Protein backbone atom coordinates (compact mmCIF):
# COMPACT_ATOMS: atom_id res chain seq x y z
CA UNK A 1 0.00 0.00 0.00
CA UNK A 2 2.51 2.25 -1.04
CA UNK A 3 1.98 5.25 -3.38
CA UNK A 4 4.14 4.84 -6.42
CA UNK A 5 5.29 8.38 -8.52
CA UNK A 6 6.15 7.53 -12.27
CA UNK A 7 8.70 9.15 -14.10
CA UNK A 8 9.60 9.04 -17.72
CA UNK A 9 12.68 10.39 -19.72
CA UNK A 10 12.23 13.47 -21.66
CA UNK A 11 14.13 13.73 -24.87
CA UNK A 12 17.25 15.81 -23.87
CA UNK A 13 18.72 14.49 -20.03
CA UNK A 14 15.89 14.73 -17.68
CA UNK A 15 13.51 12.39 -16.61
CA UNK A 16 9.81 13.98 -15.05
CA UNK A 17 7.36 12.70 -13.20
CA UNK A 18 4.12 12.03 -14.86
CA UNK A 19 0.28 11.07 -13.83
CA UNK A 20 -1.70 8.84 -15.42
CA UNK A 21 -5.60 9.11 -15.92
CA UNK A 22 -7.88 7.58 -12.83
CA UNK A 23 -11.79 6.93 -13.42
CA UNK A 24 -13.75 8.72 -10.38
CA UNK A 25 -15.06 4.60 -9.91
CA UNK A 26 -11.10 4.00 -9.20
CA UNK A 27 -9.55 5.92 -6.38
CA UNK A 28 -10.72 3.59 -3.34
CA UNK A 29 -11.67 6.45 -0.63
CA UNK A 30 -12.95 9.17 -2.63
CA UNK A 31 -16.90 8.53 -2.04
CA UNK A 32 -15.92 7.75 2.15
CA UNK A 33 -13.78 11.47 1.59
CA UNK A 34 -17.02 13.46 -0.27
CA UNK A 35 -19.12 12.21 2.61
CA UNK A 36 -16.75 13.03 5.66
CA UNK A 37 -17.05 16.85 4.00
CA UNK A 38 -19.35 19.19 6.50
CA UNK A 39 -20.38 22.06 5.13
CA UNK A 40 -19.67 25.36 6.25
CA UNK A 41 -22.49 27.16 7.63
CA UNK A 42 -25.83 26.31 8.83
CA UNK A 43 -25.91 22.92 7.95
CA UNK A 44 -29.64 22.23 8.10
CA UNK A 45 -33.06 24.25 9.11
CA UNK A 46 -35.44 23.00 11.02
CA UNK A 47 -34.01 19.31 10.24
CA UNK A 48 -34.05 20.48 6.41
CA UNK A 49 -31.59 21.84 3.86
CA UNK A 50 -30.81 22.97 0.35
CA UNK A 51 -33.80 25.24 -0.97
CA UNK A 52 -35.23 25.93 2.16
CA UNK B 1 -25.34 28.29 12.24
CA UNK B 2 -24.72 25.01 12.44
CA UNK B 3 -28.20 22.96 13.58
CA UNK B 4 -30.87 25.77 13.50
CA UNK B 5 -34.10 25.03 15.73
CA UNK B 6 -36.36 27.72 14.97
CA UNK B 7 -39.94 28.30 16.46
CA UNK B 8 -41.98 31.07 16.65
CA UNK B 9 -40.15 32.68 19.31
CA UNK B 10 -36.81 33.45 17.11
CA UNK B 11 -39.24 34.96 14.65
CA UNK B 12 -41.62 36.97 16.98
CA UNK B 13 -44.13 35.52 16.01
CA UNK B 14 -47.53 33.99 17.79
CA UNK B 15 -47.80 30.16 19.06
CA UNK B 16 -50.05 28.02 17.51
CA UNK B 17 -51.67 27.12 21.06
CA UNK B 18 -52.18 30.81 21.90
CA UNK B 19 -54.64 33.20 23.49
CA UNK B 20 -55.19 36.29 24.41
CA UNK B 21 -56.34 38.80 27.51
CA UNK B 22 -60.36 38.75 28.06
CA UNK B 23 -61.57 42.14 26.56
CA UNK B 24 -62.16 44.38 29.66
CA UNK B 25 -64.05 47.59 29.53
CA UNK B 26 -61.51 49.68 27.58
CA UNK B 27 -59.96 46.76 26.07
CA UNK B 28 -61.19 44.45 23.29
CA UNK B 29 -60.27 40.88 23.50
CA UNK B 30 -61.59 37.23 23.92
CA UNK B 31 -65.31 36.57 25.54
CA UNK B 32 -65.06 35.40 28.37
CA UNK B 33 -66.43 31.65 29.39
CA UNK B 34 -69.00 32.74 32.15
CA UNK B 35 -69.96 35.87 29.59
CA UNK B 36 -71.59 33.15 27.26
CA UNK B 37 -72.92 31.28 30.21
CA UNK B 38 -75.05 34.49 31.72
CA UNK B 39 -75.86 34.68 27.62
CA UNK B 40 -77.77 31.88 26.45
CA UNK B 41 -79.51 31.59 29.51
CA UNK B 42 -80.71 34.92 28.84
CA UNK B 43 -83.93 34.46 27.29
CA UNK B 44 -84.73 36.00 23.87
CA UNK B 45 -86.85 39.22 23.96
CA UNK B 46 -90.72 37.57 23.32
CA UNK B 47 -92.43 38.90 20.26
CA UNK B 48 -95.87 39.49 20.66
CA UNK B 49 -97.92 42.77 19.28
FE1 LIG C 1 -54.35 35.10 17.44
Amino acid sequence: TEIKRMLQTKEDNSKEQFYPETHVAGIVGLTEYVSGQLPTGVVSVNGKAGRV
Amino acid sequence: AGRVLLDAEDVHAAKKSHTHEVATYTTDGFMSSFDKQKIDQLVSPEAGV
